This record gives C-alpha cells, structure tokens and sequence, in this order.
C-alpha cells in the first residue's frame, strides 16, 4: 500500500546502559498503531568520525528511512552534511549547532536567548564566564556579542584548560572582588564533577550567585550547594507534576512492574524525555504519511552510500516536510518545529533555590522576552 | 613562448660518438627538465634519456651503456652524446621538455634533427635518363624519368629541369642500395615540349657536393 | 619508480594549484617519478570530501595532499589516523595532537600574544572568523583573564554581503561607545579587504588607531589605501623577500605567463602557495630519503574500499609517517622541522609594520625565545 | 615496463567523418596517457592531457576518453590539416615508452596503378648495369603488389620497390621498382615483364621490356 | 557621493534641477526606462546638469 507495516529505524548510541536506550525501547513498545517501527540499534563511538561514517553508510545501504542518534563536537559536521546530501532526516536530542541543514531535528531548545534574558533581568554588568570546550562554543559568541553591545565585563575560562591550580587561581581572583557572579554551562556529568570541587570554595558564601544553563536542574545533586551562601538559578524543561508527564510516569512504572527493564529509571534526566518526544514525533509523522495515501519506498535497490554522483530523494523531502509539520503536547511540553529544523513553541521554567526554597520565578517563551510570577 | 632547436652533424661514420646539442630558447635551463627521445624511421619513438633539472639523469634500460646526456646551465644547451653508434642509427632525434597539467604531458617539443650513421664515404651522384620509349605524344603529361643511382650519402638534391618543368613530377623517395642512393624521379613534361623542353636532372649530391645535370 | 599520491584542491585554488605544478616541475629527481591525481572539490562540505578521500584511497596512494576548513577537519583527521595514511596540508593547525597529519602553517597565537605584550595594550577589539578555528580566541581570552585585560569579541563571519553596509557601520558605532581605538583583525585574505574598505568609508584610518592583521600573509592584502591614511598598523609575515632563494623564486615567478599559470604576474605571492611549494619540497625530500634507505616501501594496488571494517593498515603508512616527521630542509618559509606530533617547530615569523614608504621589518619571532 | 602498442596500423577516411584511434597498454597506467599529433614534416604538438582533457591551443574537435588499460581518442569532424599521425605516450612508470601510432589520410576511389616500363640508357647499359624501372603511378590505395619477370623467369632478387607518400592533390601514390642486375643478365633475357597487381583490378598489369 | 556621506565631514554643493518637482520626476520616469544600447547613459536615476 502507501506505507508498509515494516519500517526500519536506525539507532546510534555511544553505549548500551545509559538510561536512554531503555527510554527508547519503552517509547517504541507503546506504539501499537501502524506503521510499526522496527528498530536497528547500533552501538558506535560517537567521538570517532570514521566509525560514525561507517555506521551511517551501513544504515543507508540497509534501507533505513529515518535515523536517530546523538553526536559530539567532532561528529557534528559529517552527519549534517551526509543528511543534507542524501536527503535523510536525523533526530538529535543533543546540543543544537548553529550551522545545521533543514534535515536535522535538534530537539534540545536554544538556551542563549533565555540566558541573555535572565542576565538582563538580574541586572548583571560584570561576571566571570565558565564554559567547556566540548559543547560550549555556540553560546559563547552570543554572550560575547551581548556583552559588547551592553558594555559588560566578561572573563571566559575553559574547564579542560584550567587545572586544579588554575581552578584555585581563578577562584581566588574572583574572591578578590566583592561580589562573586559566576555562570556555568556544562553537561550533567561535567557539572557534577565541577561541583565535586567547587564545594570547598563556597564554604563562606559571600555574595555568590550561580546560573546553571542546564535543562536538568532538578537532577543535579544540590547537596553541595546547600549549607552555603550561594544562589542557584537553573532552567527546567520537563515538569513531572503535570497531567501527561505523570501519566507517562505511571505508565513506565507499571511497565517496569510487569516486566523488569534492562536499565533502571530512578532519577530521570532530560535526555530520556527528549528521546521519548522524538520517538513520538517520528510515530506521528509516519502515521500522517500513511493516512495521507503517500507511497514510500526505496528508489534504488540497496542504494550505495558513496555512489558518484549523489542520488537525491524526493521521498526524503516528503518525509522531512511531514516531520516538520508535526504538532502535539509531548512530555516536555508543546512540540513544534520551524523551517530551520530547530524547536520552537516551548516553555522554559526558571527555578531559583535558596534556603531549601523551590521558588519558581516564571516561564520563558519565544515571543515574550521574560515574564515573572 | 618557448622553443627547442636541436643541432647535429647529420653524417657520422660507424664506431663513433653521436653528440647533439639543443639550445633551450624561451625558457630557463636550471628550472625545468629536459628529455631526449629518439624516433626511428617509420616506427615508434622510444625515450633515450632525460636530464632532470636537479642534475641527475634517467637513462633508459635499452641503451644505458651507450647513451649519456650532459647539462650546461651556462650555454643553456643539453648535449646528448651517444657513444658506440650502431649501423641502424640512421634515424632522427628530437628533444623536448616536460610540463605539469595534472599529467606528464610534454608540451614544449622541438623539431629535432636527423642523422645518417654510415661508414661509407662520399660518392658523386650519377643521373641516368629513362624516357617513355618512343618520341611520340603518349599523353598530355609525358612521364619522364631520372635514374639517379650511385649517390652517397643519402639523400641527394635531384631537380627536374632546374625546377622549371616540374609540373606533376611524381618523384619517388630515394632508397639505399649497397651504400648508394638510387633516386627515382618521374617528371610529367608536356607532349609538344618533347624534346623542346630541357628537362635536365640536376642531381646535386648533398654529402659529396657533386652537382651533375643530365637531360 | 612511480609513487602515486593524492591531490585535493577547493574551488578557487588556481594560485595554489599553479604553485603545486611549479614545485612538481622544479623538484625532479631520477630516483622516483611522482604521479599526482588532482581532484578539484570544495572542502566546505563533508560528504564530497569523504567521497574524494575514498576515491583517492581506492587507487592505493601513499600520501594525500589537500585542504580543509574548520568543519571538514575532523573527518579528514579521523580517516587519516584510522587508515594510517599520511597527510600534508598548509592550512590552519588542528587542536591538540593528531597522528599522520603533517601541517605546514606555524602557530600564530604565540606571536600574537608576544606582539600584544610588546605593544602594552590594555583594552582593544577582537574581530575573528569562524573558519580558522576557535583555538586562538580561547587562547586570547585566557591570556586576557590571566593578565586582567578588557577584551571584546565580535563574530564578523556571519555577516552577509547584503547588509554589509549596515552591519559593519552599526558594529563600529557600538564599538565607539567603549572608546576603543585598537582593533585586532583575524580573518582570511578576503574579509580583511572588506573590513579595510569599511574603515576607509567610515573614516577611521586617521592617526590615532592601531590595527593588527592576525594572519601569516600581511603583504598579501591590498595596503595602498592604509599606508596613506596615517594610522600605523602591524602584521605578521612568514616569507621574507630579502632572502636570496625567495628573491630568485619571485624573479622566476613573475616571468611565467598568466594564461598557462593563473595568478603569476604579481610581485608578491600568497603564503598558502609558498607553503604548498614547501610541502612539495618536503614530500620530495622524504621520498628521496626513503628511496636511499634501501627499503621496499612499494606495495600492491589492492587496497580496496575505504569503509572496510575491520580496516587493517600497512606498516608503510607509519614508515612514511616517520620519514616525513624526520625531514629537515630549507624552503621559502625558511627552516622546516617537525616534532613527534607533526606541527612545525624552529620557525621564524617576521613582524612587519606599515610605514609611509611601505612595510618595514621590526624584528622576528621564534619558539625558543 | 608499460609497452603501449597501437592496434590500428593505418586507418584513413574522408572529410567530415569521426575516426577513433585506439591505444592499448601492458598494465595499469592510471589514466596517465597523452595523444599527441605529429605532422609529416616533423613538428609535433600535444593535444590530449591525462587522456581526458585538451591542451591549450589544440582544436576543440579533438577529444578522448577511456580509463584503465584500454583508451581511445575520437575526433569530432575530420579536416585536411587533421590528416596526420597520432602518437601515444604513457608517462606512468619510468622510462616512458611511447606508442607507435597510426596515420590518418584522405580516402579516394579504387584506381589502378599506371604501369610504365622503360629500358636503360646508353651510358648506363654500357657501364654493365641495367635497371628496369616501372613507375606505377596513380595507385589508390597503397595496397599494390608487384612481380617482375625477365625472360619468363620471375625476378625476385635485385628489385627495390620504394613506395611514395599519398599525393596531396591526386590522392594517390606512386611506386618505383628497378630490377637491378648485371649486363649479362639483361643480355640473356629477351623481354622483361613487370607484372603489378593492385586492388582495383584482379588481373596483373604486365609491362614487357624488349632488349 | 556614497564615500563622503559616511566620512563625517559635511559638504555643500549647488544644484540646478529639482528631482522632487513633478516635471523633472516625470522626465526621469520616462528617461530611466530607455535602453542603454540605443541611448547611452539612460539607466541612471540621476542626470547631469
Ligand atoms: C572514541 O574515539 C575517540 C577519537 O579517537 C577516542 O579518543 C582518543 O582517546 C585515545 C585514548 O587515549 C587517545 O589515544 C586518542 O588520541 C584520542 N583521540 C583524539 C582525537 O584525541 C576515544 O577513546 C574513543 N572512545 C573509546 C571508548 O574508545
Ligand atoms: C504554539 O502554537 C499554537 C498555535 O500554533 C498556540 O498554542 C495552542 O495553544 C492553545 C491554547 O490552549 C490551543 O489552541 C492549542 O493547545 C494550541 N493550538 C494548536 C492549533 O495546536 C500558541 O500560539 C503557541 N504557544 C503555545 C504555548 O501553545
Ligand atoms: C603607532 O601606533 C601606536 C598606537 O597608538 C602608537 O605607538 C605608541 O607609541 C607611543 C610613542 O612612542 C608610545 O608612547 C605608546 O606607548 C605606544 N603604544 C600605545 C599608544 O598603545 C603611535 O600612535 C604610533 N607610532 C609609534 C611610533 O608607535
Ligand atoms: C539570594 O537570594 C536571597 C533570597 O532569594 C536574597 O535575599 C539574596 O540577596 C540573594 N543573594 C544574592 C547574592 O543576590
Ligand atoms: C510545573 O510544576 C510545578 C511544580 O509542582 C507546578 O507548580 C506548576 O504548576 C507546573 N506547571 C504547569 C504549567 O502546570
Ligand atoms: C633551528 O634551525 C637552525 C637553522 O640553521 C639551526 O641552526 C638550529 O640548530 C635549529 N635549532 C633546533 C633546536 O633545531
């Protein structure tokens, strides 16, 4: 017919047990409406470009329609170029890059505008900048431009470059000033590793205000920041206290109760929610393509990856147009993609913690700059 | 533009060396390379040697013990000295230069000079008349004849009627026959001009400087 | 003997290609006869670059010469380090250490920091580009944080050509708010010309400003409009025309016809072409040393496909890698020497200042002192 | 070494045609070939680079293709100046051994060679030698055999038939075979015949020469 | 004048034609449409005195 019941889906993961593979399996297990998605999960080192290219070419030769997987700073340019030259979609819940084609679906929303708005609301004119050389490369330019426009005093410092001696040096340098205003944007594991060291400097807590640009602020071990005069304000994307999130929580709870899951689910991060939202987006797009009576098939029997010249795919263009016009209320909120492929029409809940007080300042959106509560 | 003019003796006895100079004109001699390829008469040209710009040379495995090219950056001439010349060395040699257009394409190629390696001495050209038989009018273009046999070294300068009556002259190329060039000429003289026209075969020996005219 | 290599050139590398061909013609040796396979292809993307790399590797080449941008560098480095295929490139150096990669452009962060410390600057502007990597920007930021400087970074790479009049004027007016007169330009040979034209149009080249062109080629860009303004500027130069070999190469270069060799009738020369010539010389010297080493480095032409898994490289790869890393010969840029990683060491970078009569040398830079 | 050998020995065609000369190879050349044309005077020029491109200054009609071990060049439209030789040189492995190459010329009608025998002169016959020259002019094509016969005995030793090139106007060739022998050989013979067989006629044209 | 208006120094010059006038505007509208091949210097918004 238009869409066969058997649909191949390629999965790229850096490791097996990371709490994301289990979420992906649970998201595919609930889909019972045709077309049925058949997962092709492959473990590959996301830092090795050769292995990533080999796996991508193997999945393209196998006949997969849509590919799902993460990448890193090393493999951020090859994947998007291959997807734009082969007309194959790609759903990525990792950090979004500025130079991205219309075939990639960066599920992680943009965090530079919200950070700039928070800094403007807090009336900050001089603060140190803490970032990592792995993923903190696109927001740093925007922060520097905002500082040059609004006449700020920023001092960027690298995590990998600064050693323990350099850490102590920069900490005493910021302590030489009266107010200690530090902003950090790192991964959950990297932020935990940094908190494993920053606790011995914030014992006094004399004018310390931290702004963690992480969407998993609830998953952070806030024990290191407690019993210290420091203020933290981290963004939040997932809200486990709503109706649909709690329903999905109970659903996976009963699913783990009836049969044991491979990987535990306690203390969930935001990557699992993003993977669930991406799986739901793919399922909705495939259902819309099947219900619209549109034929989908491989134009060439076992299409080569390095075939010269490159063979385009109008069916890939149709799949991209279908995956772009999806809209529903997912786990992280409302899901909507623009023409560039990024995520729009979302809500970011800023949460400030002080004296064991979970006070919600407000919510963030695209149209309005900032609104308190 | 670049060019390449080769110089040679033209005639050399056996068991002697064959030195040829090629003045590099239009380009440098210490920047680009230069190769020497020998072209046999009616056969495929084979590479004899190549004098690289670095100073070294690449002699082929055919005559490595008989060919040796020398460079001269001052006079801008690549002397191609070929020692121990054989009896079958009566061919033409032309030098050329390499280039770089994504492939080894020899663009600058000279005209090259010829050589006749023969141990025989010089002999005066003896021309003989070969008429069409009777003195009547056979056709509008009476095919004459000039049996210029016994010429050394090949070839000689044979002209019918000193170039005056040479219309339609189907002169065949001379060939070697026991150290003698037996030139064959056939001038298409008119019918009424026989024997009113003086069709003299001015056999001018090039290697012997013997100009003999016979009608 | 024949040694098959690979050649990758982007769209618009006519000067670099002509320099490559001139170097191939000049460095001829009876020990071996090279046979490159030039494949013109834009290094902006990654799919076409991988296709060209696989096509060059399917023939069974020994060394591969080609350029790359800040995007297609990771895949090239990985494909070179996986198959143990050596790589020579005059582009910007990569981040950290990377095997089987022989760069040709020396580091500029050290010389830039040295010039900044010599000029005793407190607050200045920094206009960089997103095509030469983000390592120099991080180094400048770290040096400023260590020395307590007031720096500012403005990305001039995303500036489109449609609103070039409004964007440049607006950013210069915004920079005028902080009362900053010292500006450091870090771009290729194309964006610096547009920045100079914008400065000329807005009238900021009056005496009282100091510009720094953070690039290996200072005389490459047009300077006939800045030397008459009155604002003294400084730049970095890698090649010196006062040397005998460089002067002889320039004399033998201008006489070349422009129809056959495009971009020949010019007194100066691009630093990329000079580095390509030096790389050709280095490859020739390495092949000569390998031929003189009495080693059977010749292999069969049965390499097959590039994406074969598992891929088993050959010892000739690491052999030619060590041969390329253990080379030392003079050239246009001066003395050529590589470390165990592959980066250039023992190099001399010349600092030039723009005067009324023209560019004048004020000193040199090195890694030891 | 790579010994490039041309398959076609000599191919000719008329104006307005598209000929295709092939060039084989002993091993892989990596498409590093070159088809250079050489005129009859001696001046040569490179026309094909890397077996896929055209050199600067060559005509736009000349082109080529082919990869691996068998390549071939195909011209667009033959002309008068294009009627010449075409050599092939493989510079992949030193020493670069060039190929033989064919020769292109203009085609004409199948005409029979005009045989014309003549006896020796007076001083030539008095010296002791006798050359029975039979100038077979207007021979088209060059495929023409000869068989001399003196006094009924077929003459095979002492005759040199040096054919000439094709005429630029008559579009034909001429031969020159002289039965060089001693005076006693011509004295014993009565009438020496010069039978020349061409492609235009099946019967050999014999030209007798009485003493 | 695109290189002077962005310099900073104000200049002053005399003008004889008023482009804002109705007749001059109509003449410019009926003048810029003419092709450059027939009439040289026609696709110009301005005009010499
Ligand atoms: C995934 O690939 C990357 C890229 O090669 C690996 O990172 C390297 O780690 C090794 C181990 O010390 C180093 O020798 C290399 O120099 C590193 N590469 C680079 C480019 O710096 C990484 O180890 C791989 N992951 C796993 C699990 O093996
Ligand atoms: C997202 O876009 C939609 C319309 O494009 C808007 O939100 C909708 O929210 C209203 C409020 O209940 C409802 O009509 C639907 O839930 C949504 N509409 C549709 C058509 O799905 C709004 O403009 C944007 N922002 C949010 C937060 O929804
Ligand atoms: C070159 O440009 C710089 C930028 O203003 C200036 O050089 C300064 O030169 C003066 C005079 O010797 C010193 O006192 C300053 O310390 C220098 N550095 C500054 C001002 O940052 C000067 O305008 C120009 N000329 C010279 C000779 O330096
Ligand atoms: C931290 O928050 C508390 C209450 O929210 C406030 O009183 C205090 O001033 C804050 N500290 C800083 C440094 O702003
Ligand atoms: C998000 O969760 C918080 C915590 O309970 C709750 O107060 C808030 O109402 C939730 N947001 C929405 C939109 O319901
Ligand atoms: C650097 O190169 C120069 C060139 O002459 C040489 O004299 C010097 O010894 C070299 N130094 C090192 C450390 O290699």
């Amino acid at each position: 017919a238009n869409f066969p019941n058997n649909i191949q889906i390629g999965g790229l993961f850096p490791n097996q047990q990371s709490q994301e593979h289990a979420a992906f399996r649970f998201a595919l297990s609930q889909l019972t409406e045709p077309p049925k998605l058949l997962p092709q999960i492959d473990i590959v080192n996301i830092s090795d470009s050769f292995e990533m290219t080999y796996r991508f070419c193997s999945q393209f030769s196998k006949g997969v329609y849509a590919i799902f997987g993460f990448y890193e700073r090393r493999t951020v340019n090859m994947l998007t170029s291959f997807c734009g030259a082969l007309h194959v979609c790609f759903i990525t819940p990792s950090f979004p890059v500025d130079t991205s084609n219309q075939f990639v679906l960066q599920l992680r929303p943009e965090l530079q505008e919200a950070l700039i708005s928070i800094i403007d609301h807090y009336k900050w004119q001089t603060f140190v900048y803490i970032y990592d050389a792995d993923r903190g490369l696109s927001v740093l330019q925007r922060v520097l431009d905002t500082a040059a426009e609004k006449n700020w005093q920023v001092t960027a410092v690298n995590i990998l470059t600064t050693t323990e001696e350099g850490y102590r040096m920069l900490f005493q340098d910021l302590e030489k000033k009266k107010e200690r205003l530090v902003v950090v944007d790192c991964e959950s594991e990297r932020l935990n590793a940094i908190l494993g060291q920053i606790v011995k400097l914030e014992k006094n807590g004399i004018g310390y205000h931290y702004i963690l640009a992480n969407l998993g602020f609830m998953d952070i071990d806030l024990n290191k920041f407690k019993e210290s005069g420091a203020n933290v304000t981290g963004f939040q994307l997932v809200n486990y206290t709503d109706t649909i999130p709690a329903r999905i929580m109970q659903q996976w709870r009963t699913s783990d109760a009836r049969d044991h899951t491979r990987v535990d689910w306690k203390r969930p991060k935001y990557t699992s929610a993003l993977t669930y939202d991406g799986v739901k987006v793919m399922a909705e797009a495939f259902q819309s393509l099947r219900r619209q009576r549109i034929d989908i098939s491989r134009r060439g029997n076992a299409g080569d990856c390095l075939a010269n010249p490159a063979v385009p795919w109008g069916q890939g263009i149709d799949i991209q147009r279908a995956l772009q016009q999806v809209r529903f209320e997912g786990l992280t909120g409302n899901v909507q993609f623009n023409e560039k492929g990024r995520r729009t029409n979302y809500t970011l809940h800023v949460i400030e913690m002080k004296h064991d007080g979970i006070r919600k300042i407000g919510y963030w959106n695209e149209d309005d700059k900032f609104v308190p509560a | 533009q670049a060019q390449l003019k080769e110089s040679g003796p033209g005639l050399v006895a056996p068991s002697q060396s064959l030195s040829i100079t090629c003045t590099v004109s239009g380009f440098s001699l210490t920047n680009y390379g230069v190769h020497w390829v020998r072209q046999p008469p009616g056969k495929g040209l084979e590479w004899l040697g190549v004098i690289w710009a670095g100073g070294s040379t690449n002699y082929n495995s055919a005559l490595m013990s008989r060919v040796s090219i020398s460079k001269d950056n001052s006079k801008s001439q690549v002397f191609l000295k070929m020692n121990s010349l054989q009896t079958d060395d009566t061919v033409m040699y032309y030098c050329a230069r390499e280039d770089y257009d994504y492939d080894w394409h020899f663009d600058v190629w000279g005209a090259g000079t010829t050589v006749t390696v023969s141990s025989a001495k010089t002999t005066p050209p003896s021309v003989y008349p070969l008429a069409p038989g009777s003195a009547a009018q056979t056709n509008s273009m009476v095919t004459l004849g000039c049996l210029v046999k016994g010429y050394f070294p090949e070839p000689v300068t044979v002209t019918w009627n000193s170039g005056s009556l040479s219309s339609g002259v189907h002169t065949f190329p001379a060939v070697l026959q026991s150290d003698l060039y037996t030139l064959s000429s056939s001038v298409t003289v008119p019918s009424s001009t026989w024997p009113s026209e003086t069709v003299t075969c001015n056999v001018a020996h090039p290697a012997s400087s013997t100009k003999v005219d016979k009608k | 003997n024949s040694i098959q290599i690979g050649g990758l050139f982007p769209r618009g590398a006519d000067q670099e290609y002509s320099a490559f061909r001139v170097g191939m013609v000049q460095f001829s040796t009876s020990e071996f006869r090279l046979t490159p396979h030039i494949d013109n292809l834009e290094v902006a993307n990654s799919f076409a670059v991988t296709n060209a790399f696989c096509s060059q590797f399917s023939r069974g080449v020994y060394a591969i010469f080609g350029f790359y941008d800040k995007k297609s560098v990771n895949t090239i480095t990985s494909f070179c380090g996986t198959l143990h295929v050596s790589f020579i490139t005059p582009s910007f150096p990569t981040d950290g250490t990377h095997p089987f990669v022989i760069q040709m452009r020396p580091d500029l962060k050290g010389a830039l920091l040295s010039l900044i410390e010599y000029y005793q600057w407190d607050k200045f502007a920094y206009l960089y580009d997103s095509d030469r990597g983000l390592s120099t920007l991080q180094a400048v930021l770290d040096s400023a944080a260590e020395k307590k400087w007031q720096v500012t970074a403005i990305n001039v790479g995303n500036i489109n050509n449609d609103k070039k009049d409004e964007t440049y004027r607006s950013l210069f007016q915004d920079l005028e708010l902080k009362k900053e007169r010292r500006v450091i330009l870090d771009c290729e040979r194309d964006k610096v010309n547009d920045i100079v034209d914008q400065v000329i149009t807005i009238g900021k080249h009056v005496k009282g400003y100091h510009y720094i062109i953070a690039n290996l080629g200072f005389t490459d860009g047009d300077l006939l409009k800045i030397q008459f303004g009155g604002a003294n500027v400084s730049g970095f130069q890698i090649v010196d025309y006062d040397d005998s070999l460089v002067s002889k190469f320039i004399e033998r270069w201008s006489t070349l016809e422009e129809k056959e060799y495009p971009g020949a009738h010019t007194a100066t020369i691009k630093y990329t072409s000079a580095l390509t010539y030096d790389a050709v010389q280095v490859m020739t010297e390495a092949f000569r040393n390998l031929r003189k080493q009495r080693i059977e480095i010749s292999r069969r032409g049965n390499a097959g496909d590039c994406l074969a898994n598992p891929a088993v490289p050959w010892g000739q790869g690491v052999e030619i890698e060590r041969a390329l890393k253990q080379v030392q010969v003079e050239g246009l840029s001066g003395n050529i020497k590589f470390d165990q990683n592959g980066k250039r060491i023992n190099y001399t970078i010349n600092i030039m200042e723009l005067k009324t009569n023209g560019p004048r040398k004020i000193g040199y830079w090195s890694e030891v002192d | 070494e790579i010994q490039m050998t041309q398959t076609t020995s000599s191919l000719s065609a008329s104006l307005g045609d598209r000929v295709t000369i092939s060039c084989r190879a002993s091993q892989d050349i990596s498409n590093y070939l070159s088809w250079y044309q050489q005129k009859p005077d001696g001046t040569v020029k490179l026309l094909i680079y890397y077996t896929s491109r055209l050199h600067s200054g060559v005509p736009s009609r000349f082109s080529g293709s082919g990869s691996g071990i068998d390549y071939s060049l195909t011209i667009n439209n033959l002309e008068q100046e294009d009627f010449a030789t075409y050599f092939c040189q493989q510079g992949n492995t030193l020493p670069l051994t060039f190929g033989a190459g064919t020769k292109l010329e203009l085609k004409r009608a199948d005409a029979a060679p005009t045989v014309s025998i003549f006896p020796p002169s007076s001083e030539q016959l008095t010296s002791g030698g006798a050359s029975v020259v039979c100038f077979l002019n207007n021979f088209y094509p060059k495929d023409i055999n000869v068989k001399w016969k003196i006094d009924g005995s077929e003459r095979q030793n002492g005759v040199l038939n040096s054919w000439t090139d094709q005429d630029s106007k008559d579009s034909t060739y001429s031969m020159s075979s002289t039965l060089t022998l001693t005076k006693d050989e011509y004295e014993r013979h009565n009438s020496y015949t010069c039978e020349a067989t061409h492609k235009t006629s099946t019967s050999p044209i014999v030209k007798s020469f009485n003493r």
